[PDB]
């Protein structure tokens, strides 16, 4: 009975609670690596040996982050949870292909976790770049390993990808047009076209860095006529992507949340945040190479880089500036969700504003490969995709469960993120304009007020990761079950009930074409 | 949302030990590495 | 002689093939001097242009190979 | 020849529902229903195999909304925001 | 459409003679959505229509919402109260105030 | 009165400002006197009592807005504990330099950058804005 | 068929909150330690 | 009696009125930055290389034995 | 274009066996033909070792480690030039 | 009781099964690499080649004798091949790319020409030709069985199908022959590394369409696919033009412009 | 060859509640062990070449 | 009737605050921590040649 | 370099930084003013009591936050891309100095008439004399001529490095097979600091760079000395 209902799930409900308790273990691993850095960066001089191990460190917080908790919630979690609901499908097209993306990321983690364990580690950057990654500078099997963990992370999110765009444009009720779908649900298939288009180009280019380590290829090696920025294109053309995949669910989900504590029945200007969406997903295909404006590229090219770049901050401004037009003339509604979801407005716009900053090529020469970028970066993913992705949480955790959470000890925990996240990466902005490289474990003395302040903000973040697991701790230990929740009639994934029955819509919804 | 009352109430003193023995699960192990780290490091 | 000029050839950050091509230049013409017995020193200029700009390990592995019998480019 | 065609060999589901369709018939609700005119006298008629079954109500052509309401067994139900009736009509298949 | 026009679409809404209890809440509801509060003589159907459908809790209800679509404009609810008065007085409608139904 | 977890399909009670009317009353099922209210109820509004009126609201809706809207002192205990978790993740920073930490380099003692700062000045580190544009090169001191 | 409802569409036990906490601990808990152990693991190779 | 007050359009009219406030604090605000900021970088470096002597400069940095290749 | 040939009124089966045995077929017959007859061995090259081939930066997985998957020893050198 | 038409998928082992047969032949591929035993590696192919046995023995058993493909489930197995066929673009546009990067700016390494010094290309109008002629071909021939299958007609399905899979061999062994003949090797530089990799995955990708054409000849033998539901066929068929489409470019990009 | 497809269909829609993967009888059953078990038996192999190259040797 | 915050609300408030700003005063100024702030207008230049 | 608690940009030492330094500050105050409008908007939406949930009309708005932004947008690139093209003009450089990548140090070749060549290794911190930078000094600096245009190439001799100098405005990738050009002149003599700037293994942290920037006669002097 077990193993049939957790092995062998074909359900998505379970599916996605599965990437749910999968992403949140990950986040633990992510959340140690993450105070390893900021531990060793706490005050000058060498805490843990010299670069080779810190940056074992940096690259696995990246993957794991990234890989092994981002999209794992977003895509796996909440979308395998969420989008059939919202569509009124009784399952996802292939069910049991689903349950495949999901069993390959435990083997694709124990890959990363090998790659750490044997050798010194792969302290490659989360980039990968050779030669520091090629078979003379990182002899042995870590970095093989880690190719190998993303070929099995790469290969779960194409399955999942051709299941999520396959479901969504053929198992709504017949009378439902694209345009009749929830914002979550296009951020979904947004998201899964990106997963699908940028995935196999990473997968050659990091089978051209296996096969020049193990077969003696040169793609990447100037003795065979081969180029290591060959590889820097490869990889950021499914990088820069990526990056607008980590945030795409995140914005759905804002959306959802905006709405929902207005006492709002729709988002402002559904077809503006759709067209945002798919303008944000295009873009993000054709301005990879702001990732390389000091590897020697000709002007020109730099100055269209610049400006294709730049170009996203328009569609990205019109969703920005609907959320605020879904709270104007609300009825206000102070929940923890809403409190996650107001702090991403203003933490995610803050982030892209820098982003657009780091999009000048002529400024970036000083300001690439500096906390710059990390101050960009954390704003976006640690203040931008996290925050979703608790908003989230703390929203749909009744409907998942069937409990109800301590409304008062949800927002103890935001205020104690929302100050902890702050003071780590705020000061990270002096750091980068200052001049203070990325990938370092040890810093000339100027640095360290900065330092010092952006580690202690890291272990506020610390605490607040540990009330969160005490927290959903005490929802399960009281088990206050979930009565009424409103706005169902703009919000179907809630009208089975919390939770819902394993089985939803074997009957479907009735929907008039008139 | 409403919801009914807690099934199994968990009282301050029950919060105050899920809460602790949760903070020293983070705490303890790595706190055991860090503090022996010099053990490793020569050695 | 200061240092090699601006060569509108070669106008970008990169600089590989400006090196490459004076060093081959220069060594074509010495062959060709050297064939029609000529002067050797109307070559100076593309040897004073590939110092200034090629590595010296670059020069110091073509002039090996060139000697070896390996080296792939025409002379 | 040699080949079976799907009335020969077509089975379960498959089956059903093509030979549904030759009869007019959608038990598997592969089509869009038509909208009577909504009124208390015209409801909409909601076929179901139990006693409530969820509306999805598209109150205007083109809205981007939906809105979502069980429909119970009984008097006929409106539409929270238009106001269009529907009214359910149990049991088969 | 004018404010007039406005009005006396809803006016008329409320005056149906045979109006329902489901009309009665929808056009309430649907009502507080705007970004106005309702004219007294909007209110005065819609207080006359609960009187048609028996229903004195509702009419309370109804001044509940006039006073809070008001937000921080204190003088408006005050307005409105002084305007339903014949009405209120008419109908035997107490106000919240009058019930002890505005304290916490 | 009594909310059960198999109702969900069912329309329910809420009370929310912007859905003043909710879809059913508060208390379907009525005792004799309360049956008796809702005959009342038919005839003048002037003949019920303050009691009664009182009684046919509270029959129809569980919270008047003024209970709804009213405002709680959650937040001195949000801002409290957060402080709370604050002040102890400042025990950890605490131990981390007792126990984990060890010296730091010798090039923060007081002599190292009493004469590194005076060498940052020779060479005129930042002499624009910067570090060196706040030292007096004529008085020999930081500019006042 | 399975169970359903709050508790049981999930595939851990929450009929007691003091084993829970143990399950939740080891689960939260072995996440976190594994990096300061592999760190471990590492300094004391070579 | 009371007079009647304004009914209509007062999320609207708020929403105006603020919206104005904002833009007319934002045109103060740039004022304010490309004094306090701006202009005043200019002016550092417009300044300080006004009269700049080099050899100067190099020979007080000389004299302090900064230098590897100036004794 | 249209190629030069004509049926379309339909596209059946009949029609897609008379494009594989009257076109598709003969052309691989004709390549079969052109191929097995410009085949024979072409007179293996000097050796010259060259550092951008026969790169070894880690020895293969199989045989002595020196050798390519497909390794014929009438044509392929390695590093030190062809074999005995 | 369901009432719409979608499938729900009796709860099943070989997701676990394949993701496993990942982990294993990831680490096989591993220990092959550094610790010199191919143990893990074979082991991860076999319980590979057993899962997908199983499982699309399963989709077959699902269709053909349950009937749980009504035409929306089709549909949904039809958006789902295309975009699996676009992934696999995708993933040879990268090695595509590769070469042409090599290709278009030859570096000092290799002579600062293309083909390197030392290269001695094969002659695109030899057997690259023949393997040309030999793909199109077995498109015109996929085509007819097609059309012979909509028709009816299983004898002509059958000998159709049989000569396209024949056609797909002998392109597979030409090519495996041309692999021993080449006197480039795939350690001969980024000219050996490109060439090998871009038409290994091809030929990788011919052996995995034809074994896909295998598996729908012995369907059709035992007669499975009516005149009107066949989409095992359909998808193989597709990925077959894909396989001859990659070819194509292969032969014009580095055959042809590349020599 | 006849067409036999008929009795497959009504062998895998017996009602006896079994899951499609073994619905063809016994031999699937041996077919699952088989690969439930190489798969098993290999992964707890893979963690024991990780304990092993996880030190120097 | 009163519920947590209104019994507990003040205490949890002022006791937050104050241990808060203690123990970080504590770590701020009493451990040994080296905060590194700027020389200017603090340190006197010494002689290093 | 960089000093205790420093906020900003490092000083500019070249008129090319100094142009990097107005740009980011226009930059940096529409950064601020739109990020405080939007921090500003978020408080108004989320302190009234008003209530408007009906559906709002959104072809209007939308013209304006999207022409708004364009505008900015164009606002930011004009000058940003002044700046890009005019650190790619034809300068004429009087001296070419190499610097190749290695781990973990750079060693500079100055060849443009004698073979002057020499390895810059950091200072190990327990060697370093009084008043002298952690992390920062190098035995051997670059020795280059003041208020003269000189073309730096760049490259590496095996994993990637990256060359920067933060004062002058400069970084450029040090890449094995490739040959980079930056261009650097300084306004001033002095000493210029900078720190591999691209991953490179076990002491990325510890192969810093130091120009030393004096009169051309010092230079030829230190040059002749150096050979
Ligand atoms: C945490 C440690 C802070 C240490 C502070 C500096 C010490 C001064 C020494 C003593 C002062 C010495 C005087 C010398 C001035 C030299 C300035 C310079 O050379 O040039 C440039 C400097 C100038 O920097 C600054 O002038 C400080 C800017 C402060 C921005 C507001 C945030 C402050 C809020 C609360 C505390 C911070 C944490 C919250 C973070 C919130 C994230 C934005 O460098 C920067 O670029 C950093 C900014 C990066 C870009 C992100 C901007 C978007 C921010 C959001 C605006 C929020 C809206 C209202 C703001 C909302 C508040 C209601
Ligand atoms: C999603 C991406 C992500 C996130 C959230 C974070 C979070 C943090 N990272 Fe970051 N980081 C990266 C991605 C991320 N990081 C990347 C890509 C790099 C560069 C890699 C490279 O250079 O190669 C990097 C590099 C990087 C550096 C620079 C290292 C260097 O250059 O030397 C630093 C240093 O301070 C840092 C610190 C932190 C800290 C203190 C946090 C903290 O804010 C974390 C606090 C904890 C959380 C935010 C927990 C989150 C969620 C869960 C626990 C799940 C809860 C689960 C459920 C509710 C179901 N990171
Ligand atoms: C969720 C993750 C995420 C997201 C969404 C983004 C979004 C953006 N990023 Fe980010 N980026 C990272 C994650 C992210 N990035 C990471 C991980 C790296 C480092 C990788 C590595 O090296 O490891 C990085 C690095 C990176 C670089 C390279 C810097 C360098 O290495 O030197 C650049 C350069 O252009 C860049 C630019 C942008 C831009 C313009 C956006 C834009 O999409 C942001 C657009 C948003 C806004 C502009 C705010 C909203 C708009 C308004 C309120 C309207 C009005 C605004 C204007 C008119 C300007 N990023
Ligand atoms: C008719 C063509 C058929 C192709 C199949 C041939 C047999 C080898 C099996 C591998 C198939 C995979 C294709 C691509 C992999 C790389 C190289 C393959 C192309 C090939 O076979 O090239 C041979 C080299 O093989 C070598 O190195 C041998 C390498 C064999 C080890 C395979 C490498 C394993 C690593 C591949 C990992 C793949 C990761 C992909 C993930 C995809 C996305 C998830 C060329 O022979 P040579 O002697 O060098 O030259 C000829 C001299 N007369
Ligand atoms: C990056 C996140 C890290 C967060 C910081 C963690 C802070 C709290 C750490 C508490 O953990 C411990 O405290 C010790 C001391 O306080 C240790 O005991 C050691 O110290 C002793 C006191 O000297 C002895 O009694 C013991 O034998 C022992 O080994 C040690 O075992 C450890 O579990
Ligand atoms: Cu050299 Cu980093
Ligand atoms: O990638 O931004
Ligand atoms: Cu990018
Ligand atoms: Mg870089
Ligand atoms: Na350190
Ligand atoms: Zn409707």
């Amino acid at each position: 009975m077990f193993i049939n209902r957790w092995l062998f799930s074909t359900n998505h409900k379970d599916i996605g609670t599965l990437y749910l308790l999968f992403g949140a273990w990950a986040g633990m691993v992510g959340t140690a690596l993450s105070l390893l850095i900021r531990a060793e960066l706490g005050q000058p001089g060498t805490l843990l040996g010299d670069d080779q191990i810190y940056n074992v460190v940096v690259t696995a917080h990246a993957f794991v982050m990234i890989f092994f908790m981002v999209m794992p919630i977003m895509i796996g979690g909440f979308g395998n949870w969420l989008v059939p609901l919202m569509i009124g499908a009784p399952d996802m097209a292939f069910p049991r292909m689903n349950n495949m993306s999901f069993w390959l990321l435990p083997p694709s983690f124990l890959l990363l976790l090998a790659s750490s364990m044997v050798e010194a580690g792969a302290g490659t950057g989360w980039t990968v770049y050779p030669p520091l990654a090629g078979n003379l500078a990182h002899a042995g099997a870590s970095v093989d390993l880690t190719i190998f963990s993303l070929h099995l992370a790469g290969v779960s999110s194409i399955l999942g990808a051709i299941n999520f765009i396959t479901t969504i444009i053929n198992m709504k009720p017949p009378a439902m047009s694209q345009y009749q779908t929830p914002l979550f649900v296009w951020s979904v298939m947004i998201t899964a076209v990106l997963l699908l288009l940028s995935l196999p180009v990473l997968a050659a280019g990091i089978t051209m860095l296996l096969t020049d380590r193990n077969l003696n290829t040169t793609f990447f090696d100037p003795a065979g006529g081969g180029d290591p920025i060959l590889y820097q294109h490869l990889f950021w053309f499914f990088g820069h992507p990526e990056v607008y995949i980590l945030i795409l669910p995140g914005f759905g989900m804002i959306s959802h949340i905006v709405t929902y504590y207005s006492g709002k029945k729709e988002p402002f200007g559904y077809m503006g945040m759709v067209w945002a969406m798919m303008s944000i997903g295009f873009l993000g295909f054709i301005v990879w190479a702001h990732h390389m404006f000091t590897v020697g590229m000709d002007v020109d090219t730099r100055a269209y880089f610049t400006s294709a770049t730049m170009i996203i901050a328009i569609p990205t401004g019109v969703k920005v500036f609907s959320w605020l037009a879904t709270l104007h003339g609300g009825n206000i509604k102070w929940s923890p969700a809403m409190m996650w979801a107001l702090g991403f407005i203003f933490l995610f716009t803050v982030g892209g504003l820098t982003g657009i900053v780091l999009a000048n090529s002529s400024l970036d020469i000083v300001l690439h490969d500096t906390y710059y970028v990390v101050a960009h970066f954390h704003y976006v993913l640690s203040m931008g995709a996290v925050f979703a992705i608790m908003g989230g949480f703390v929203h749909w955790f009744p409907l998942f469960s069937g409990y109800t959470l301590n409304d008062t000890w949800a927002k103890i925990h935001f205020a104690i993120m929302f100050v902890g996240v702050n003071m780590t990466f705020f000061p990270q902005h002096f750091l980068g304009l200052s001049g203070m490289p990325r990938r370092y474990s040890d810093y000339p003395d100027a640095y360290t007020m900065w330092n010092t302040i952006s580690s202690m903000g890291s272990f506020i973040s610390l605490t607040a990761v540990m009330l969160m697991v005490f927290i959903i701790w005490e929802a399960f230990a009281s088990k206050r079950e979930v009565l009424t929740v409103d706005l169902t009639t703009t919000n179907l994934e809630w009208l089975n009930g919390c939770p819902p029955p394993y089985h939803t819509f074997e009957e479907p919804t009735y929907v008039n074409l008139k | 949302i409403t919801a009914k009352p807690a099934k199994t109430p968990t009282s301050p003193k029950e919060q105050a030990i899920g809460l602790s023995v949760t903070f020293l699960s983070f705490l303890l192990p790595a706190g055991w590495v860090l503090y022996h780290l010099d053990n490793y490091k020569k050695s | 002689y200061q240092t090699a000029p601006f060569d509108s050839r070669f106008p970008n950050q990169n600089q590989t093939r400006n090196c490459w091509q004076n060093y081959l230049d220069f060594h074509r013409c010495e062959k060709a001097m050297t064939a029609k017995g000529g002067d050797v020193s109307v070559c100076e200029w593309y040897r004073r242009v590939y110092k200034s700009l090629c590595p010296i390990s670059w020069v110091s592995t073509w002039d090996d190979r060139r000697a070896e019998g390996t080296f792939p480019g025409k002379i | 020849g040699g080949v079976p065609t799907d009335e020969e060999q077509a089975t379960g589901l498959e089956r059903e529902v093509m030979l549904a369709a030759r009869k007019g018939q959608d038990p598997y609700n592969i089509l869009a229903p038509k909208a009577t005119s909504g009124t208390k006298e015209d409801p909409n008629l909601v076929p179901s195999i139990t006693n409530k079954r969820i509306v999805g109500c598209i109150c205007e052509e083109d809205n981007s909304t939906v809105i979502w309401f069980w429909l119970h067994k009984g008097e006929a139900q409106r539409c929270p925001s238009c106001g269009t009736h529907y009214k359910l009509v149990p049991h088969q298949l | 459409e004018t404010d007039e026009e406005f009005d006396a679409r809803w006016v008329t809404y409320f005056n149906k003679p045979d109006i329902d209890a489901w009309e009665l809440r929808k056009g309430m509801n649907t009502l507080v959505g705007y970004d106005l509060v309702p004219e007294p003589k909007i209110i005065d159907a819609a207080l006359r229509a609960c009187r048609r459908l028996n229903d004195f809790a509702s009419a309370v209800r109804i001044l509940e919402v006039v006073k809070d679509k008001a937000g921080p404009h204190k003088e408006i609810y005050p307005y409105v109260i002084q305007e339903l008065r014949p009405t209120l007085n008419e109908l035997g409608i107490s106000t919240p105030e009058e019930l002890g139904l505005d304290k916490v | 009165s009594v909310v059960k977890s198999e109702d969900y399909a069912l329309p329910s009670y809420v009370d929310r400002r912007d859905y003043p009317l909710p879809d059913v009353a508060h208390v379907k099922n009525l005792s004799a006197s309360q049956k008796a209210l809702k005959e009342k109820e038919k005839a003048s509004w002037s003949s019920l009592s303050i009691d009664e009126k009182v009684e046919l609201y509270r029959l129809k809706f569980k919270e008047s807005f003024a209970e709804m809207n009213r405002s709680t002192n959650e937040w001195k205990t949000v801002v409290g504990a957060a402080m709370f978790f604050i002040g102890f993740t400042a025990l950890l920073l605490i131990w981390e330099k007792h126990y984990v930490y060890g010296p730091i380099p010798h090039t923060f003692e007081e002599e190292w950058v009493a004469k590194q700062t005076k060498r940052m000045l020779d060479m005129k580190v930042a002499p624009i804005q910067g570090f060196s544009a706040k030292w007096d090169y004529d008085k020999n001191e930081w500019k006042k | 068929h399975y169970e359903e409802g709050p508790g049981k569409n999930i595939p851990f036990s929450v009929e007691n909150k003091w084993r829970l906490l143990a399950m939740m601990t080891l689960f939260f808990g072995s996440g976190f330690a594994a990096p300061f152990f592999i760190v471990r693991h590492q300094l004391l190779k070579k | 009696a009371l007079a009647k007050p304004q009914m209509r359009g007062l999320l609207a009219r708020r929403l105006r009125f603020h919206i104005v406030g904002a833009f007319m604090v934002s045109l103060g605000f740039a004022t304010f930055y490309k004094f306090a900021v701006a202009e005043k970088r200019k002016k550092a470096y417009a300044d300080f290389y006004r009269n700049y002597d080099s050899m100067k400069d190099f020979e007080e940095m000389r004299k302090a034995g900064i230098f590897q290749s100036a004794k | 274009a249209s190629a030069a040939k004509g049926d379309h009124g339909g596209t059946g089966a009949r029609t897609w066996r008379f494009l594989t045995f009257g076109l598709a077929l003969p052309s691989v017959a004709l390549c079969t033909l052109n191929s097995w007859l410009h085949s024979g061995h072409r007179e293996r090259p000097a050796f010259i070792p060259y550092h951008h081939l026969r790169i070894r930066t880690k020895p293969f997985s199989w045989g002595d480690g020196n050798h390519t998957f497909f390794h014929n020893p009438r044509v392929n050198p390695l590093p030190t030039g062809y074999e005995k | 009781h369901q009432t719409h038409a979608y499938h729900m998928v009796n709860p099943s082992p070989w997701p676990l099964t394949g993701a496993l047969s990942a982990l294993l032949m990831t680490s096989g591929l591993t220990m092959w690499f550094h610790f010199n035993s191919m143990t893990l590696l074979m082991i991860g192919l076999t319980t590979n080649m057993l899962t997908m046995y199983q499982w699309w023995r399963d989709v077959i058993r699902e269709s053909t004798f349950q009937g749980h493909h009504t035409p929306a489930v089709q549909k949904g197995l039809r958006y789902g091949m295309i975009l699996f066929i676009i992934s696999e673009v995708l993933f040879f546009t990268g090695f595509f790319w590769a070469f042409y990067h090599s290709s278009l700016a030859p570096t000092p390494e290799l002579g600062g020409c293309w083909p390197p010094t030392g290269i001695h290309p094969l002659n695109p109008l030899e057997v690259p030709l023949l393997n040309t002629s030999v793909l199109l071909a077995s498109g015109v021939s996929i085509t007819w069985a097609h059309h012979s299958l909509m028709e009816g007609d299983r004898k002509h399905m059958l000998q159709a199908l049989f000569i396209t899979i024949t056609l797909g061999v002998y392109f597979t062994l030409l090519q495996a022959s041309e692999y021993y003949e080449a006197p480039f090797t795939i350690s001969d530089g980024v000219y050996g590394s490109t060439f090998f990799v871009a038409t290994g995955f091809h030929g990788l990708h011919v052996i995995i369409g034809s074994t896909f054409l295998i598996v729908c000849f012995f369907r059709q033998l035992k007669f499975h696919f009516t005149s009107n539901h066949h989409f095992g066929f359909e998808a193989a068929a597709w990925y077959w033009h894909f396989v001859d489409v990659v070819w194509l470019f292969l032969y014009v990009s580095i055959y042809w412009w590349g020599s | 060859f006849e067409n036999r497809v008929a009795e497959k269909q009504k062998l895998f829609q017996e009602d006896n509640g079994l899951p499609v993967h073994l619905k063809g009888g016994a031999t699937d059953n041996i077919l699952y062990r088989v690969t439930m078990t190489l798969c098993l038996g290999g992964t707890l192999y893979s963690l024991y070449c990780l304990g092993w190259a996880s030190f120097p040797h | 009737a009163p519920d947590f915050h209104d019994k507990y609300g003040n205490a949890v408030l002022a006791s937050g605050a104050t241990f808060c700003v203690a123990v970080w005063v504590y770590m701020a100024t009493q451990i040994g921590i080296e905060w590194n702030p700027s020389p200017v207008g603090r340190v006197t230049p010494k002689e290093w040649r | 370099m960089a000093y205790p608690m420093q906020l900003g940009f490092q000083d500019a030492t070249s008129p090319i930084m100094e142009e990097l330094l107005h740009f980011h500050d226009h930059t940096l105050m529409i950064v601020f003013l739109i990020s405080s409008l939007v921090l500003y908007i978020i408080s108004l939406m989320l302190t009234t009591k008003l209530t408007h949930t009906s559906t709002m009309d959104a072809q209007e708005v939308e013209t304006i936050w999207t022409i708004l932004p364009a505008i900015i947008l164009i606002l930011i690139a004009l000058p940003s891309l002044r700046i890009l093209y005019m650190m790619d003009e034809i300068n004429n450089p009087s001296l070419t100095v190499k610097t190749m990548g290695h781990q973990w140090y750079w060693s500079y070749e100055y060849t443009d008439y004698e073979d002057l060549s020499f390895d810059s290794y950091m200072i190990p911190t327990s060697e370093l004399k009084p008043g002298e930078l952690r992390l920062l000094e190098v035995d051997n600096r670059v020795v280059l001529p003041m208020e003269m245009t000189i073309r730096m190439l760049v490259s590496s001799e095996d994993v990637l490095h990256s060359w920067a100098v933060p004062s002058l405005g400069l970084k450029t990738d040090a890449i094995p097979g490739r040959l980079n050009q930056t261009t650097l002149m300084s306004s001033r003599p002095g000493l210029y600091y900078g720190q591999c700037s691209e991953i490179c293994g076990s002491n990325h942290s510890f192969m810093p760079i130091v120009l030393e920037l004096v009169p051309l006669k010092y230079f030829e002097k230190w040059s002749a000395s150096m050979l």
